[PDB]
């Protein structure tokens, strides 16, 4: 009954203010009670506050009392957060989610980067293999872009389940990851195999044909 | 306040083949209290499973202080970590979660080395490339005959198969690459009692 669209990535600077909204749409939405997590990058959990769209009701956790401001907007059936004095600390990926007695939905999450560095674009480069087995598999990496996230798909999607996507690692203050394509020898180098790399932070986006030498 | 605490906080079963939350304040003494347990899996939002109110696949059981999931059967698709939730008017509040592994037999590492692209030689830099991929278990190791500048990154259990895949790679200047000739990327797993590798010459 309810579905949520959560605004995009972020990078913003410490000592400033966002504020991420998510779009909701369905039926019945003032009776779905808003609400919204931090997740650290590989950590737990934490509830922010909510916010009861129908009668105004709020009421935050502790630890972001001062610090967050939920507010929605009927209108436009938007629900917001607004986060203040922003620092280093508060980067993280921030759910919204909506729920009642009858259904419940998340949001896609809204990557939120404090820094002060500025925005470096992937270097995308292929990776061919040297030189005898049915499966060949290619790859492609994206060095050194800040920040993160990145999106990779092969083909624009139509290779998929022969891919393995790496979670990308900081080294010396960027992120790189890679990701292997396997398909069979019979397709390639026949059939033209593509690595998309989308960048939003950079506004980004990269095509490599992986070629065979 | 109101603290959850779930046990175990990692768990391994196989194909075929349950999770305890305990609220510190119990459900039954606000009006409109519920508890919720979520799986989420891995770059995806949690999904809502189970609920239980004051005064199929999965199951919750427990008493109203001990909200318990229990997966039976378990598919490869249940990997993930799992969270229950407590909600009332004065807080919201989450476990800390419990991380669900699939047991398979172990597998064969595919690995296959890569070399620099010219697009990266003419940009001035070089980095040579190790997919390990669908090995079985997590346990592996992996090393011009230098461990410095090495990168590497796993991914979870694959929610297909069961399986594990690794990502290393070794970086150089333009003009150190050449410097050497056999460039050979050495994976030692637990299942192949060689060391299984692979090298190129350039
Ligand atoms: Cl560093």
């Amino acid at each position: 009954e309810i579905q949520l669209q959560q605004s995009g990535p972020e990078l913003v600077k410490p000592g400033t203010s966002v504020k991420v909204s998510c779009k909701a749409s369905g039926y019945a939405l003032t009776s779905y009670t808003m609400y919204w997590v931090k997740q650290s990058h590989g950590k737990s959990l934490e509830w922010i506050g909510y916010i009861d769209p129908y009668n105004g009701g709020t009421s935050y956790n502790q630890k972001f009392k001062g610090k967050a401001t939920l507010t929605v907007d009927k209108s436009s059936s938007t629900a917001y957060m607004h986060l203040n004095s922003l620092t280093s600390e508060d980067s993280a990926v921030y759910y919204c989610a909506g729920w009642n007695r009858y259904d419940e939905d998340w949001g896609q999450g809204t990557t939120l980067t404090v820094s002060s560095a500025k925005t470096t674009p992937p270097s995308v480069y292929p990776l061919a293999p040297g030189s005898t087995n049915s499966m060949v598999t290619l790859g492609c990496l994206v060095k050194g872009y800040f920040p993160e996230p990145v999106t990779v798909t092969w083909n624009s999607g139509s290779l998929s389940s022969g891919v393995h996507t790496f979670p990308a690692v900081l080294q010396s203050d960027l992120y790189t990851l890679s990701s292997s394509v396997t398909v069979p020898s019979s397709t390639w180098p026949s059939e033209t195999v593509t690595c998309n790399v989308a960048h939003p932070a950079s506004s980004t986006k990269v095509d490599k044909k992986i070629v065979p030498r | 306040d109101i603290v959850l605490t779930q046990s175990p906080a990692s768990l391994a079963v196989s194909l075929g083949q349950t999770i305890s939350c305990r609220t510190s304040e119990t459900i039954d003494s606000y009006g409109n209290s519920f508890m919720h347990w979520y799986q989420q899996k891995p770059g995806q939002p949690p999904k809502l499973l189970i609920y239980r109110a004051s005064n199929a696949r999965f199951s919750g059981s427990g008493s109203r202080t001990d909200f318990t999931l229990t997966i039976n059967p378990v598919e490869a698709d249940d990997v993930a970590t799992y969270y229950c939730q407590q909600t009332n008017e004065v807080m919201y509040t989450f476990g800390g979660g419990t991380k669900l592994e699939i047991k398979r037999a172990d597998a064969a590492p595919t690995v296959s080395i890569f070399p620099p692209s010219s697009e990266q030689l003419t940009s001035g830099g070089a980095s040579v490339v190790c997919f390990l991929n669908n090995f079985y278990p997590k346990d592996i190791n992996v090393k011009d005959g230098r461990q410095n500048g090495v990168l590497n990154s796993w991914t979870d259990q694959d929610s297909k198969d069961s399986t594990y895949s690794m990502s290393s790679t070794l970086t150089l200047t333009k003009d150190e690459y050449e410097r050497h000739n056999s460039y050979t990327c050495e994976a030692t797993h637990k299942t192949s009692t060689s060391p299984i590798v692979k090298s190129f010459n350039r």
